[PDB]
């Protein structure tokens, strides 16, 4: 029954099939393969070196399967054909995708989405086009092959006996049109040689991740003992509604789900509002409704005052709205297949919204909440294309006494002036002349550098965009005179648009801006990002400080989704607030020079007059200010992106001249023919004759922008102001027209997103009618657009930011791929990339996801990752050596490497991931690893993996490869302007001083920090970084063939760290019999391994324990703008350990100012080290990540609270040491309670026997001093600590 | 440096610290 | 008065269904009616606030410069509130909003019972936080002989030489003479007659002034002596007011050799006065209603407290913990949304 | 009933030695 | 003995049948 | 058996740090199994006095 | 602007480790960029005797925070002058550094030091130490300057 | 038979304070067959004298 | 403009109230202003202009 | 090495 | 030992100031 050996079993099932006759063994830790390659061997050939029998390595190896290479078999990857054995469903899925299929005579070249064209065997130029189109759009990525997944996704149907309609249409496919494609293990983005249709790869992703959720939703529903799921009284199956979404998706995927995931939505907010009885559980907080100290008594069941109000002809809308946008999509996936379909119980359970009660007490109602939510996550990044379109002016709106556009721009200008004397008040001020050279690389994340540029290594030459190589090149061009006056509007200057993938919606376009107008925004637009950054404040309307309304900023500071978003929880279970959520479309476009550019710019422009005699470099304020926002500087700008194409006959070409011939600087796609401009584009094209594409390219498409940018630096303070500045004016509008009806508590801006919690005094219908149609009304005239369909006003459920609440509890939404990825990644340290993907995978389980698939998905990972991505190394007689010899023999094989599944159950250290099989959130530790093995209950847990340990190879990771083989011919020219005065004082010198300059400090000291800077910063270019992987391969051979099978677990530490081992020197006693009572908790969604630690243990209601002493050190270094993205606590108590720490203030004032940090960070870190060294212990305490995952942080751990009631521990402990036993105790026991193990009180026991208190002492005297080391440092024993300790023990 | 000691040499001791577990229950 | 200054107010026909000197005394007929206008006046006129604490240096520079001893204070002076908590310090400030129709007790849960540190720092706090005066009480009879026993425990635990003691001969709580200057601890047991131990020792609570909007309750309620009839500002009311009670207990402190914690409570002093100034103002400004009590059944609140006699309403009883007194002591309330009925409440009332 | 008291390192040390001889 | 689910399942359904 | 309030003792016995008697050093001990059936036989001999 | 020995501070300043106060609490700080401007003020109206004077800021924050308001008003009666012939200080920055003087003297005492009030109530209008000291002397006044460099 | 009004053992002032009754636990306790054979037993003792 | 004279974000000065609960309606400060000039009265405009 | 005095005598070479 | 050189780097940053 345990989950090891069905697991095990499960993989070891997984790898016979991909690899057929394979050796795998479970005892052994790891296997190897070889594999055949004949792609160098042709190359090879054709400079005539000769081979011995070419294809017959091949046709002896694939039928005979039986020749050997050094002892080691030789096996190949399986075929298509045979990964489900050939069986057959004839599902109706299959005919509705091949009824689908479209010629290319229909093509659309301009399409965001593209349909399933069909491949010919033949070649046509349009079809280079769809090629080239396809390449891009199509891409998987992932990190693992999807014939992986589809063998999963057969032998898992197998053991559960269960046969998803994806593996069905699967089957159906391969069983007659054999290979869709080809996949390279070592460069997953090399698809190629695609089969049938152009949108296979995109069938069979959907494909999978339907099976993975059909399987999830039956593995949650067994977990529940539920016979069905319940919507009211009435029964209702999820994978039959599935599957009913999934036929009708198919036509079209990708334009069907982005058109239907909207109204999925509406019905999960709106279920259940109108119910007359409703069921809310107990939630108090301060008095404000943001406040973030809930917690929470029991359920109880009231009566709906507002029953009455739904007769409204507003939530009649709203509801007619989404039943036309399902017909017309139903009508449109009917038209384009050649079937009949619906939605039938989408469409039933529509009907009665309103009346039919939720329960969110009774799982059968929370399962199918959670589950329409996450019904959408079948159509991953949705990659789209884009058109340059202009501002087209016509259509805007002009002022008039009509509308409100004059007013709005007033008052975001007041908004300005305001939040600019606040962020004054706050000691946040504009940058200094003296700070003109040095804040430059203070830019915000969303910014992006304009030019690229090239540098000279040593003999290669490459490009680069990050700011750092780019301005310590070229940064005293920047505010040249040359450069600031001339703008982006003609030919000879312009700027390009890029675009960013995003995981449902269509690609987001970013916008790139040249440094020279970046760094004028920043000297102004600095403070203000600086200071609203801040948390906690009070978002009450009668508030004069602006500062709390603005929520961008306020999120993820907790780090837990749950705990920051109570608030959420609070006002849905209150019955006497009424929620409001205003949805706008098309923001960013509504974002005019009538109501918000001239507004802002004369903000800014009374803004510095109290500045106005300051002076830089002979320009004033008031130039600046021109210089950063202007007429072709951001304004009216032109912008290059994708081009623009036009169908025509091929013969239309011919008649051409060649004037219309000529061929232009920009560039065009693979299958497109050029001309020349787009008049006689609009001459000669043609509707109904395709025969070809042709692509203007003298430049006439360009975009003229005349509109707010996203690449700016003050985006989002800007788009958060303007929507103050609106919901100002619809509150006003609102108390005008009708008084005394609608009273506003709180309000709430983040981004584009609006929220309102108001009391509503009043029931009538007419009343709210006339209400709501004001604000349509009001927010019509202020210029922007408000959608009916989707703008929310609702008593009992509350939504922001993509989080969801309905009457006290906590709905969630899964999002998180497994499969696909953004981008292409290469696993620089595989043990990371793997910790990254396990701890992303427990907020996934805390979603509501089913805890054993993810330990499967774990399993089934942990295997391949390693794989096909170590060349020119063979292994003979269990030693590792370089790729064969000169003789060019066996030159065509490569070695491939599979690691034993219960690997990610060992911990780190042992060369392994540190998993938990109890609950994923436990992190496996040596410390530990020895309790779980002592403890008797699991035993049968335990018992594979006690012979699996002491057999893991060391994993793959480029990261520590630090060396100089990377010097750089470009220099630092602007080095002159970055240097400290520290830093610039000790280059004057005749070298005198430099024979002086011996302080043990490293790669930062005068006469060398330039260099290091570069070589950091080609470091961080992985274009740069690509060089030095060359001879990693070498060191990795050193590293197999220097590794010993043995196990170490030593529980000491270097004497100058501390580590949860440390509790491993006293025994540990579980008396006392704690409260049995349990606790409640919104999230009623978990798996019973999570269920069960949060209801044993309560959620969190306080702040967690005090920040540790490299905390503070991190935070105090974090004061440094040009050294906070270079100094971490790390780098600092490295140069430490060798400079000591028995120095004065001024000692470590001088050191730190020759390293870079400033006088002030200097004198501040120099200071607090020395209190820190006189006080108290100064031992720095690693972690192994423990107690920091998604679940953790909702957990009551790793508080005082926790300290005080469950751990007695003697007093002669230090405050780490007793942090060090603390974070144990939290370990220990969540495990406790994962297990069912009674509740019981903690302590630590020191026996009377002289020897074992012996052992301590000598123990902790040297743990406390660095042995012979207090030489090196002359560290001296007075502190208060270590000359305490004389007789603590005795 | 520090203590030393083995899973493997743990794993026959494995029932005598049951034994002791047992003792002190 | 918009209505009444356009163009044609000459000629124009005024007509009224309701009248706003509203009798008082028709609402407070309904029998047995003191709950539903306590709930009444409670949801009409309470307004909503945050909770400030102090400037950390004040406990760092007063509580904690000697760090090699460790107290009571010191012990609870890092200790962080939870939601429970800081629930009831909402109830001791509800408690404290009404002079008398609310008081307060004592959980008898176990745990923070037997802690030694909590019930000191309680038992000194209590003294100075509420008032059991001679005119209305916000305590009763057993939360105010516990106190007295925790200050009793507190002020005695650890003595020396120095500290010459000299007990008397009734055997009762602080029945004893402490310090060389021989100071009298009998004043501060309990007495709700005389309310010798609390705020109301000494000073004048209650006064009347004759012109009120409502007849019926037209009296004047200050704490500590507390005329707060200005506009607040925190930083400058309180530099230089003090009254009987606290410059009695310093005294007290001084004298049993406890000088951290005495210059812990006058550094504190003007955080302390600002407080009870906001009390103050909130009380006689904002919940100033018909549904407030009258001046006749309000004097009489404690004479039937103290005689047992139950012909008139039952004041409410709410229960607190012992740490939430000195959590109370560090919070402060500052109303920053006033209540949304107060501009509509006298038509309702008609 | 319960998994009891967990030892420590040098309790095992001990157990160890006292085993050898 | 030996860590089963049963246990902790019949924890969640008496903690569920409380609710209801 | 049941043990008095932890904190009892650290604002009286081992308040003042950097002084060492003999309190202080029995102070946060715990009894083995041996003394614990001492103690048994403590309150056996003290329920019957004679 | 030049900063005098560390050593000073060092040696008598900070010179037991087990007790903590007002000044060595601020002994630990460091200026930023906006007060030296303000030392800048400092400066500028002292060479000035009679023609530019000064006041303290209205913003909240350091008027509660007391170690800072002790030491300023313990430092500024020897930093500046409030004499019969010229002064540097409005009444209400005089007023402000008395207040503050009269709460550093006091904040803290035990029973080796006595203290006998007099009768006005007003701020260091009191008695201090083994040799009856008279703190009256501190009180500004403009017409003689007794408090001050004058 | 007809409980007493629950409003008596407990009074509410707002929305996050409420009172407690002395015998909460036995207010919120229910009965099972035995103790209603019970109840029906104290019943008809008291509706028919001696 | 009693609010403004009654709002003291400095030093309080010495303040002394009349037997009326009219606004402006004290003395303040050490000369003792009289500040009962002007409260609006329209037979004279002690108050205002004129 | 347990007594924090026997440190300076190798502090003392 | 670092004094001498402390003395050194401080006296190269007060003539370079």
């Amino acid at each position: 029954v345990a989950i090891t050996v069905q697991g095990a079993q499960l993989i070891k099932r997984v790898v016979e099939r991909f690899y057929p006759g394979i050796a795998f063994n479970i005892n052994e830790g790891a296997c190897y393969i070889y594999k055949f390659s004949d792609h160098i061997r042709r190359i090879r050939m054709k400079h005539g070196t000769k081979y011995r029998r070419q294809a017959e390595e091949i046709i002896r190896n694939i039928s005979l399967r039986k020749e050997r290479l050094y002892g080691i078999p030789v096996l190949d990857e399986v075929e298509w054909k045979y990964v489900f054995d050939g069986q057959t469903f004839q599902s109706y899925a299959f005919e509705v995708y091949v009824n689908s299929i479209l010629p290319w005579s229909e093509l659309d070249p301009e399409e965001e989405f593209l349909r399933n064209y069909r491949v010919s065997r033949e070649m046509t130029e349009v079809e280079k086009f769809i090629e080239f189109r396809a390449k891009n759009e199509m891409q998987i990525y992932g990190d693992i092959p999807i014939k992986v997944w589809c063998c999963f996704i057969n032998e898992l149907s197998a053991e559960l006996k269960h046969v998803p309609l994806g593996m069905q249409v699967m089957a159906d496919f391969v069983n007659r049109f054999d290979s869709p494609f080809h996949q390279g293990n070592r460069d997953l983005s090399n698809l190629e040689d695609f089969q049938v249709a152009y949108t296979t790869p995109l069938l069979f992703e959907m494909c999978c991740m339907e099976s993975i959720l059909e399987f999830n939703i039956k593995m949650r529903m067994r977990e529940e003992e539920i016979s069905a799921l319940e919507f009211g009284d009435m029964k209702v199956d999820p994978v039959g509604l599935l599957r009913e979404f999934f036929i009708l998706c198919l036509p079209h995927p990708k334009k069907i789900n982005n058109v239907l995931r909207a109204p999925y939505s509406w019905f999960v907010k709106m279920w259940g509002v109108g119910a007359d009885p409703i069921v809310v559980l107990q939630s108090t907080a301060g008095d404000d409704r943001n406040s973030k100290d809930v917690f929470y008594d029991k359920f109880r069941t009231e009566p709906n005052r507002y029953k009455a109000l739904f007769r409204s002809s507003f939530y009649n809308e709203s509801r007619r709205m989404n039943e036309e946008k399902i017909l017309e999509a139903v009508k449109y996936s009917q038209k384009l297949g050649s079937h009949d379909r619906r939605l039938p119980l989408f469409e039933k359970m529509l009907k009665t919204v309103y009346t039919t009660p939720f329960y969110p007490h009774k799982s059968s109602n929370m399962i199918l909440a959670s589950f329409l939510l996450s019904i959408q996550t079948i159509t991953g990044y949705g990659r789209a294309w884009v058109k340059n379109v202009s501002t087209e002016f016509d259509k805007q709106l002009k002022p008039n006494p009509s509308n409100l556009v004059q007013d709005v721009s007033d008052l975001t200008r007041e908004f300005f002036k305001q939040a600019y004397v606040e962020a004054k008040e706050r000691r946040e001020e504009i940058v200094k002349p003296e700070d003109l050279y040095t804040s430059m690389l203070r830019l915000a994340r969303n910014t992006s550098s304009g030019f690229s540029t090239e540098i000279y290594v040593k003999l290669i030459k490459i490009n680069s965009r990050i700011k750092a190589l780019v301005i310590f090149t070229k940064g005293h061009t920047v505010f040249t005179d040359e450069e600031l006056h001339k703008k982006y509007n003609s030919v000879e200057l312009y700027q390009t648009k890029g675009s960013r993938d995003v995981p449902i919606k269509a690609t987001r376009t970013i916008y790139s801006i040249n440094l020279s107008v970046l760094v004028p925004q920043l000297i102004v637009t600095l403070p203000l990002n600086e200071y609203f950054s801040r948390v906690g404040g009070i978002t009450s309307p009668d508030y004069k400080k602006i500062g709390g309304k603005v929520i961008v900023g306020d999120l993820e500071a907790t780090g837990s989704r749950v705990m920051d978003a109570a608030d959420c929880f609070r006002n849905s279970a209150d019955r006497d607030i009424f929620t409001i959520a205003i949805d706008y479309s098309e923001y960013d476009t509504h974002l005019t020079r009538h109501n918000f550019r001239t507004g802002m710019l004369q903000g800014i422009r009374e803004a510095m007059a109290p500045y106005r005699d300051l002076r830089y470099e002979g320009y004033t304020l008031e130039q600046i200010i021109d210089f950063g926002y202007g007429e072709g500087r951001v304004a009216n700008t032109l912008w290059n992106g994708k081009r623009r194409l036009f169908k025509t006959t091929f013969d239309a070409y011919i008649r051409l001249d060649e004037s219309e011939r000529d061929k232009g600087s920009f560039k065009v796609p693979k299958g497109v023919l050029p001309v020349s401009s787009v008049d006689v584009a609009n001459r000669i094209a043609v509707d109904k004759g395709f025969d070809t594409l042709i692509a203007a390219t003298d430049g006439s498409d360009l975009a003229l922008i005349d509109t707010h940018l996203s690449g700016e630096n003050s985006t989002l303070i800007a788009n958060s102001m303007h929507n103050m500045a609106i919901g100002t004016l619809m509150q006003r509008e609102v108390g005008r027209e009708q008084p005394g009806v609608l009273t506003f508590l709180s309000e709430q801006y983040v981004g584009d997103d609006t929220l309102f919690y108001t009391k509503l005094h009043t029931t009538d219908t007419k009343v709210f009618d006339k209400v709501a149609a004001s604000i349509f009304d009001t927010v019509a005239k202020c210029g922007h657009e408000a959608s009916p369909s989707k703008t929310m006003m609702t008593p009992y459920s509350v939504e922001k930011t993509q989080t969801h609440a309905k009457q006290g509890c906590y709905v969630p939404q899964d999002r998180m791929m497994i499969i696909s990825s953004e981008r292409r990644k290469d696993i620089e340290d595989v043990q990371g990339y793997v910790r990254s993907q396990v701890q992303t995978m427990i907020t996934k389980v805390s979603r509501g996801f089913c805890h054993d698939l993810a330990q499967l998905i774990l399993m089934l990972k942990t295997t391949f990752i390693g794989a096909w991505k170590m060349k020119r190394t063979i292994k003979e007689d269990a030693m590792y050596r370089d790729r064969k010899f000169d003789s060019n023999d066996e030159d065509g094989f490569t070695l491939i490497q599979i690691r034993n599944p219960l690997a990610l159950y060992v911990p780190i250290g042992w060369n392994g991931y540190g998993a938990h099989p109890a609950a994923l959130n436990i992190v496996m530790t040596e410390e530990m690893y020895v309790d779980s093995i002592m403890i008797s209950k699991l035993d049968e847990i335990m018992a594979p993996i006690r012979r699996i340990v002491h057999d893991i190879p060391p994993c793959w990771n480029e990261t520590q490869g630090d060396k100089r083989g990377l010097i750089s011919a470009t220099k630092m020219s602007f080095f002159s302007k970055m240097a400290r005065p520290a830093v610039q004082a000790a280059l004057s010198d005749p070298q005198i001083i430099n024979l002086v300059e011996e302080l043990p400090l490293g790669e930062f000291s005068p006469g060398r920090i330039s260099r290091t800077m570069m070589h950091s910063a080609l470091l961080k270019e992985s274009s740069a970084r690509t060089l030095l992987s060359s001879g990693y391969e070498l060191e990795y051979q050193k590293a197999l063939n220097s590794w010993i099978t043995q196990v170490s677990m030593r529980l000491g530490e270097e004497s100058g760290v501390i580590s949860t081992s440390y509790a491993k020197l006293f025994d540990v006693y579980f008396e006392g019999e704690l409260d049995g009572a349990p606790h409640m908790f919104p999230d009623q969604n978990l798996s019973p391994q999570f269920y069960i630690q949060k209801m044993m243990i309560g959620p969190r209601v306080s702040s967690r324990v005090r920040n540790s002493y490299v905390d503070r050190i991190d935070v105090i270094l974090r004061k440094d703008v040009v050294m906070r993205g270079f100094i971490t606590a790390n780098t600092i108590l490295n140069v430490i350990e060798k400079l000591g720490t028995n120095h004065s203030v001024g000692d470590l004032v001088t050191v730190f100012t020759l390293m870079n940090i400033e006088t002030r960070v200097a004198e501040e870190l120099a200071e607090y080290m020395t209190s820190e060294k006189i006080r108290f212990d100064a031992l720095k305490l690693l972690k192994k990540g423990i107690a920091g995952d998604e679940f953790t942080m909702s957990l009551n751990v790793a508080t005082q609270d926790f300290i005080d009631t469950y751990l007695a521990y003697p007093y002669q402990l230090t405050k780490t040491e007793v942090d060090a036993i603390s974070l144990y105790c939290t370990q220990m026991i969540m495990l406790r309670a994962a297990l069912g193990l009674p509740k019981k009180k903690m302590k630590i026991v020191v026996t009377d026997d002289a020897k074992k208190r012996y052992k301590i002492r000598l123990q902790r005297f040297r743990t406390h001093v660095p042995k012979i080391k207090v030489l090196k440092k002359l560290i001296d024993p007075n502190r208060m600590t270590v000359r305490n300790l004389e007789n603590q023990f005795v | 440096s520090g203590p030393l000691l083995s899973v493997f040499a743990l794993q026959e001791i494995m029932q005598k610290v049951r034994q002791v577990q047992a003792d002190y229950m | 008065q918009e209505v009444l200054t356009d163009f044609r107010r000459q000629d124009t026909i005024w007509v009224l269904a309701l009248q706003l000197p509203v009798n008082p005394q028709v609402v407070w007929d309904v029998p047995r009616s003191s709950i539903a206008n306590l709930i009444m006046n409670i949801a009409t006129c309470l307004p909503t606030g945050e909770y400030i604490a102090p400037n950390p240096r004040i406990s760092s520079i007063t509580l904690t410069q000697r760090i090699t001893t460790t107290g009571p204070f010191a012990i609870l002076t890092g200790s962080t509130p939870t939601a429970q908590q800081l629930n009831d310090v909402r109830k001791i400030y509800l408690a404290l909003m009404f002079p008398g129709q609310i008081i307060l007790d004592l959980k008898i849960d176990p745990g923070e019972r037997m802690d030694p540190a909590v019930r000191m720092v309680a038992g000194v706090v209590g003294h100075l936080l509420f008032t059991a005066g001679g005119r209305f009480t916000n305590l009763t009879q057993n939360m105010a002989r516990q106190l007295d026993i925790a200050l009793n425990d507190y002020l005695l635990y650890m003595y020396n030489t120095r500290v010459q003691v000299n007990y008397g001969p009734t055997g009762e709580p602080l029945d004893f003479q402490i310090g060389r200057n021989q100071y009298d601890c009998n004043v501060f047991r309990a007495d709700f007659a005389t309310g010798t131990g609390y705020n109301g020792w000494a000073t004048i609570d209650v006064e009347y002034r004759e012109p009120a909007p409502y007849v019926h309750a037209q009296r004047y309620i200050r704490y500590c002596g507390i005329d707060s009839r200005e506009l607040i500002n925190p930083t400058t009311y309180g530099i230089g007011m003090t009254y009987h009670c606290y410059n009695e207990m310093l005294r007290m402190l001084v004298a049993a050799g406890k000088d951290s914690e005495a210059a812990y409570f006058r550094s504190m002093l003007p955080f302390h006065m600002v407080r009870f100034a906001r009390i103050n103002q909130i009380i006689n400004e904002d919940l100033h209603s018909v549904f407030s009590l009258p001046d006749d059944m309000f004097n009489a609140l404690l004479p039937d407290l103290i005689a047992g006699a139950h012909q008139n309403a039952d004041p409410v009883v709410l229960d607190v913990s012992w740490i939430s007194l000195w959590f109370a002591f560090n919070r402060s309330f500052e109303p920053t949304h006033r209540n949304e009925m107060l501009e509509v409440a006298p038509l309702i009332e008609s | 009933s319960d998994s009891g008291p967990l030892l420590s390192v040098f309790a095992l040390q001990e157990i160890m030695q006292k085993v050898r001889q």
